[PDB]
């Protein structure tokens, strides 16, 4: 009895029922759904229980299950009966049927249609019965449904919506099997028969499936127009919902004949927000759809562009005040609208501007660009960039919009995420999940704004130059400008600094635009004097900026970085007048602050000087020849600046001089090179250091741990006390500074690295390379043993067994100094962390020095002691316990292998490769094998340690693949493979290392090692190697299985 | 006090029943148990504007077991479309769930939730979640195993239903 079904449904939908009795009722209803005659019960329920919506929906659900899961099982009679039932239920729709009931009825109708409609057309002259089974009346039935009552009209609209969605917009499996007969039928029903005949030549068997001769579009559009005039909001929304699905695919002739776009524009000007959203989606679809005939496309775009006043009015209507609370009913519509507008610019070249259509369009786009939201503006920034970079548009923009777009882009280049209460934040809480996304988007937005300004400067250089001069003059007269000029340090989180920085980024964009102009201009005869004018204007601008005597270090850094761009272009004579100002302004002293106390001000000054050095060196590399003209004046200037410049920067400027001396074709290179370099490398050969390096205790003393012990004694520090609770004092700060200053110059690793790196940074000819090798060999070869000794000491430092000889007072301090983890110090714990930082920094620079020495080629590799010196320093063995370099961080090994060993291997010359690799690789592979075996033996902070171990393993894998490649090769790998495989002494530890890699827990490392083996098996077997391989590889072990099988089959042969 | 029927829907095995459990009790379930039919769980939240109740319908996400697959959405007043970033299939079915959902209830607020964000091996990425940007759905990365965004969906739905963006939860 149906009453059981009603009771079960009440149990399920009753809030008070517990989930167990819900399960009971649900099991009963599933059995009912699975019963025979289920569709008939569903039809009976739906027809007899019109008042109870839940029960009727359940009956329709039974019918839907029938048609959607049992259509194949039913014979013809059942299928036709199902169709009759669905049609009868649809025709019986009434005003009391809820919306979801109408949706379900439409779904049933569409399902039956998809599975039966027009299947007979695949045959020639189908019989009348074949027409009946194929549902020849469907169009006629729908036309009947359309006229029954208003509810049936809405139902027909839903049927069309679902039908077209499934047939065209979605990947419906049932349609994929019938596209060739469904889609033409849809096109037939919507389009008039005459229009249809043009594209399709099919015979009379088709036309019998059409009842409305003119097609449905002749019905929907008059209905939509008549609803709009009557302001029937609901009916308009439904009609647009149906229409939005059937504008893409149908023949264009019907769209033009009915003047659909006129109706869509009328909807868009209607105050109904749903109608506006649907109409915008529809217009975008209508613009982007594929057009077979271009006359219709021309008519469409002309219609859109002739109604730019209407679109402007619509946009004005959508706008709202976001200060209090953004309106979420209209904000999505604004985003959609502005998205549509941004896609029209591709149509501009095809528009015949009879009444200023293009002007109005571009002004509208600009108006939408001023939108408070950053997403809305970001929609149009790409349009602006693309329009600026295509020479077709530039006449139009120039006459219309460029002078205003420039002003916008200039005013929109601010830091939104840091301004308090900025109007853009209101929308950020809606459009973005978290402040991270908002900041990333703001960065992208400002990038695109800078591109806009750069291109506007490139295209409209004179206009932008006048505008820029006016802007800067007006700014540095404003009170904020005066504060910036009349102050030495600014809170770089507050209005004055941010405003000044925006001005300097605008200046940078102008300079980048001026640079691009050199490439963009068509190099006519007029080019020379134009470029001369640009250079003069840049010179005047630079002199204007210098005259401000800006001192704020962090803004002065940007000013220096901007001036660096000028000199890419400026003439040789003015080059000095600018470089002298750069050097003498970046390296000014700041009495207001005591440097090296690590305060924000000191850090800002240090960054300023470091950036100045970097820019000078970069420039010297880029144009060494130009600087030759003025080189002595630069020598004089830098000598003038040296006294107040710290060592860490004395080096950075001496390297600049060195670059000029070497790569500028300046005469008498050797003596200048000596004068620049020898005073700096001298510290290596100091006899107290040469002797000192051979003792670890002396190394600790120089590091200052003895002085740390004295300091702890004078403060009565208990070695067991928690250092984190003890604060630093004046003596502590002074000792820290003294130690770091003495250490830095005791081991001039940075000076060596800089000089070698920049010396070899670029070479034109092998003759120049030989000249550099001759210059460096006398100075490096005597020093390499000491660099390796330094690295040796830094390695043995981390071993707890070594500092056991130091005073007990400092044991905890040293132990903390070796901590690995990833601001001014305040506690002895921070002091120990800083000492650890000193040690680690020296280690990194020693590795970089060793890597750089490798670039000298024959000078380093061809030596006999290079491999032993390099290996003995890194791998510190201990008698008894055979662990290598005890106590050194896994991150430490990662850095060692990544910076020193891998580049040294990669950088081996092939004429020297004969001597080096046979002596280097054996011990290298042995060390790697022992290392990774020891670390993996031990296998949140623990997860981070495991990740570091996996990183180290990947680095070793990278080294191995560099050595012998993976399963094509290049000259390096081919050459090395000869050494690896010919030398059994190399091969044995190599195979051990490979096997250990294969069996390690990391998936990527093991898989890549397996590929290496797959690429290596055929060569190694080609005696002792054979047996060792067989035994160990087999007992150790998806191409891994393939390699295992190959090994078995080969060795067992 | 007001009671809002919420229907929780999403591809099977995406963590729908774990999420409502976590809100019921602070625990967490390791097992994947296929929910059969629907589980009805009355949730409640306390806010600066009193108390609200979500009568959450936790629907089954598997074709085999969905009893009244879409009959549960009847009279719904909000919904959450749940998918897990760990498998792209569950996200690819989001539009299908949205069709099934809006088809029965038109204008209800709907929240799109990416579950299992705690695991670093997310296969769905920000460049693919633009489905919500397209359907005007509110999106949240969440995890039943981590509370960092475990309350955002219900907060947003409470704001939408109560018509009061200033509503906020307290405990
Ligand atoms: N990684 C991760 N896994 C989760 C999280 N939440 C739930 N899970 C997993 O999801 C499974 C729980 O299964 P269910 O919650 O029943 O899956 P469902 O989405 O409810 O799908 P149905 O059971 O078919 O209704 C457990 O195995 C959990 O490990 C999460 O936040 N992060
Ligand atoms: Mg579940």
């Amino acid at each position: 009895g149906a009453s059981q079904i009603v009771s079960a449904l009440d149990v399920i939908y009753s809030p008070k029922s517990n989930n167990s009795q819900r399960q009971e009722a649900q099991k009963f209803l599933d059995e009912v759904k699975l019963c025979s005659e289920s569709p008939f019960w569903g039809y009976e329920i739906a027809l007899q229980n019109p008042t109870n919506s839940i029960l009727k929906y359940f009956g329709l659900g039974l019918l839907d299950h029938a048609v959607k899961k049992n259509w194949n099982d039913y014979d013809e009679g059942k299928r036709v009966a199902l169709r009759k039932w669905v049609m009868e239920l649809n025709f019986g729709v009434q005003d009391y049927d809820t919306r979801y009931i109408k949706e379900k009825l439409a779904t049933l109708w569409v399902e039956v249609a998809k599975r039966t409609w027009g299947e007979a057309l695949k045959q020639t002259n189908p019989t009348e019965e074949q027409l009946l089974t194929s549902w020849v009346d469907m169009d006629n039935n729908l036309f009947e449904l359309w006229n029954i009552n208003q509810s049936s009209r809405e139902l027909a609209l839903i049927i069309f919506r679902i039908l077209f969605e499934d047939v065209f917009l979605l990947d419906d499996l049932i349609v994929l099997k019938r596209m060739t007969v469904i889609q033409p039928l849809c096109v037939m029903i919507v389009c008039p028969i005459e229009v249809f005949a043009i594209k399709y030549k099919f015979s009379d068997k088709w036309t019998k499936f059409k009842a409305n001769e003119e097609g449905w579009f002749s019905v929907w559009i008059p209905e939509l127009n008549n609803a709009l005039q009557q302001n029937n909001s609901e009916y308009i929304i439904r009609l647009l919902e149906t229409l939005k699905t059937c504008l893409n695919w149908p023949l264009t002739e019907v769209i033009v004949r009915n003047d659909v776009l006129s109706s869509l524009l009328t909807c868009l000007s209607s105050n109904i927000p749903r109608a506006q959203s649907m109409a915008l989606d529809s217009i975008h679809i209508l613009l982007t759809r594929p057009y077979s005939n271009e006359s219709h496309y021309q008519m469409t775009i002309d219609r859109v562009f002739d109604n730019m006043d209407l679109l402007d009015s619509v946009y004005e209507s959508l706008l709202f005040d976001p200060t209090d609370d953004i309106d979420e009913t209209k904000y999505p519509i604004i985003k959609k609208f502005v998205d549509m507008i941004s896609c029209l610019y591709v149509c501009v070249p095809k528009i015949k501007e009879t009444n200023g259509q293009i002007q109005k369009y571009f002004k509208l786009v600009l108006k939408t660009t001023y939108n408070p939201s950053l997403i809305v503006s970001g929609l149009t920034l790409d349009l602006w960039c693309t329009c600026l970079r295509n020479d077709e548009y530039l006449p139009k923009l120039e006459k219309y919009v460029i002078p205003d777009l420039l002003q916008f882009a200039a005013d929109a280049l601010v830091y939104y995420e840091q301004i308090d209460g900025h109007i853009s934040k209101k929308f950020a809480e809606i459009d973005f999940q978290s402040k991270s996304e908002f900041q990333t988007f703001c960065s992208t937005y400002r990038k695109r704004i800078r591109d806009i300004i750069r291109l506007i400067s490139c295209v409209e250089l004179d206009l932008t130059y006048d505008w820029l001069n006016n802007r800067l003059n007006n700014y540095f007269s404003s009170p904020f400008g005066q504060q910036v000029l009349s102050s030495t340090f600014l809170d770089h989180k507050l209005e004055p600094y941010l405003g000044a920085l925006s001005q300097y980024m605008i200046v940078e964009c102008f300079i980048n635009g001026c640079i691009r102009w050199k490439i963009w201009y068509p190099t006519g005869d007029d080019y020379d004097e134009k470029l001369d004018s640009i250079l003069q204007k840049l010179e005047i601008l630079s002199n204007q900026l210098i005259a401000l005597n800006l001192r704020e270090p962090l803004l002065l850094k940007k000013q220096i970085q901007n001036f660096a761009l000028f000199l890419t272009m400026l003439k040789d004579n003015v080059l000095f007048t600018l470089l002298e100002k750069i050097i003498t302004s970046a390296t000014m002293d700041y009495p207001e602050i005591n440097l090296e106390e690590r305060g924000a001000e000191s850090d800002a000054v240090r960054d300023l000087r470091y950036a100045c050095g970097i820019e000078l060196n970069r420039m010297a590399l880029l144009m060494p020849e130009s600087l030759k003209k003025i080189y002595p004046d630069l020598e004089s200037v830098i000598a003038r600046i040296m006294p107040n410049l710290s060592y860490h920067e004395k080096i950075s400027f001496k390297s600049f001089l060195l670059i000029i001396v070497l790569k500028s074709s300046l005469d008498m290179k050797e003596e200048r090179f000596a004068a620049i370099v020898d005073p700096e490398l001298l510290a290596w050969s100091d006899k107290t250091t040469v002797v000192g390096l051979s003792d670890l205790h002396w190394f600790m003393e120089r590091l200052g741990i003895v002085q740390i012990a004295e300091y702890f004694q004078r403060r009565d520090i208990d070695e067991n006390s928690d250092l984190l609770s003890i604060p630093i004092d004046d003596e502590g700060k002074e000792l820290k500074s003294e130690l770091t200053k003495r250490w830095q110059s005791l081991f001039p690793v940075r000076a060596t690295r800089m000089f070698i790196h920049y010396s070899m940074q670029s070479i034109k000819t092998d003759e120049e390379f030989k000249m550099l090798q001759d210059l460096w060999r006398p100075r490096i070869v005597p020093i390499l043993p000491y660099i390796t000794r330094l690295l040796y000491q830094l390695q043995s430092y981390h071993d707890p067994d070594n500092w056991k000889g130091l005073p007990t007072v400092v044991q905890s301090f040293v132990k903390y100094s070796t901590i690995e983890r990833f601001k001014a110090m305040q506690t002895l714990r921070d002091f120990a962390d800083s000492v650890g930082h000193i040690i680690r920094y020296t280690r990194e620079y020693t590795l970089l020095v060793l890597s750089a020495i490798s670039s000298l080629g024959s000078v380093f590799y061809l030596l006999d002691e290079s491999p032993d010196l390099l290996l003995n320093s890194i791998a510190i063995f201990k008698p008894g316990s055979n662990e290598i370099s005890p106590g050194v961080s896994t991150h430490g090994w990662k850095h060692i292998m990544n910076i020193a060993i891998r580049p040294i291997l990669k950088g081996c010359p092939k004429d020297c490769l004969g001597k080096f690799m046979p002596a280097f690789l054996p011990k290298l592979f042995e060390i790697l094998d022992l290392l990774l075996c020891q670390k993996w033996s031990s296998h949140t902070e623990e997860i981070l340690e495991e990740n570091l171990l996996r990183q180290l393993t990947t680095v070793v894998v990278r080294i191995v693949i560099d050595c012998v490649g993976q399963g094509r090769l290049n000259n390096h790998q081919m050459e090395m493979r000869k050494i690896i495989f010919n030398d059994l002494n190399t091969l044995a530890p190599f195979l051990k290392l490979l096997n250990h890699l294969i069996s390690f827990k990391d998936t990527k490392c093991s898989f890549n090692s397996i590929l290496v083996m797959k690429c290596c098996l055929t060569s190694v077997l080609n005696n002792t190697v054979d047996e060792y391989f067989t035994f160990e590889v087999m007992k150790n072990l998806h191409e891994a299985l393939y390699a295992f099988t190959v090994i078995f089959l080969t060795l067992c042969k | 006090v007001p009671t809002f029927k919420l229907v929780l829907v999403g591809d099977g095995g995406t963590g729908k029943t774990t999420f409502v459990k976590r809100h019921l009790t602070g625990e967490f379930e390791k097992k994947y148990i296929a929910t059969i039919g629907v589980e009805v769980h009355p949730l409640s939240f306390y806010t600066n504007f009193g108390e609200i109740k979500f009568d959450v319908w936790d629907t089954a996400g598997l074709e085999k077991f969905g009893g009244l697959r879409d009959g549960y959405y009847i009279n719904a007043q909000c919904a959450i479309i749940m998918f897990d970033v760990t498998s792209r299939i569950t996200y690819k079915n989001v539009p299908n769930w949205h069709r099934d959902l809006v088809r029965v209830c038109e204008n209800i607020p709907i929240v799109l939730c990416g579950n299992k964000v705690d695991v670093k091996e997310r296969k769905v990425k920000a460049k693919t979640i633009t489905f919500h940007r397209k359907k005007n759905l509110q999106y949240y990365d969440i995890s039943a195993k981590s509370n960092y965004n475990f309350e955002k969906p219900f907060l947003w739905l409470a704001r939408k239903l109560a018509g009061n963006p200033q509503l906020e939860f307290v405990e």
